[PDB]
């Protein structure tokens, strides 16, 4: 397992629990962590966003 | 040539890193005014060390060189 200072390429893959919505749970993401509420928006995000 | 092909090369923290973004022009002899954001993005996980710019163009032509 090599390591460099540019971004990691050789990732593990999980389980991505399944995602809840309208109650307080942990949100920890591939580079997000912390708890809170996810419901359901409509933002217009770009495909490199 | 009204496609006009923007590109942008770094290295930082041992990887290559491109942008592009590909629009129509008008002129050819000087880059018109006008803004347009590189959005297109890929890293390069190399780790190579560079410090020198050879243009590779195929031969059987006109370009511009900024610096950041
Ligand atoms: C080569 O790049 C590494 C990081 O990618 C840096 O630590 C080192 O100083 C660089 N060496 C030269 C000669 O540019």
């Amino acid at each position: 397992f090599e390591l460099l200072h540019a971004p990691a390429t050789v990732c593990g893959p999980k389980k991505s629990t399944n995602l809840v919505k309208n109650k307080c749970v942990n949100f920890n993401f591939n580079g997000l962590t912390g708890t809170g509420v996810l419901t359901e928006s409509n933002k217009k995000f770009l495909p490199f966003q | 040539f009204k496609n006009l092909r923007e590109f942008v090369f770094k290295n930082i923290d041992g990887y290559f890193k491109i942008y592009s973004k590909h629009t129509p022009i008008n002129l050819v002899r000087d880059l018109p005014q006008g803004f347009s954001a590189l959005e297109p993005l890929v890293d390069l996980p190399i780790g190579i060390n560079i410090t020198r710019f050879q243009t590779l163009l195929a031969l059987h032509a006109a370009y511009y060189v900024g610096y950041l």
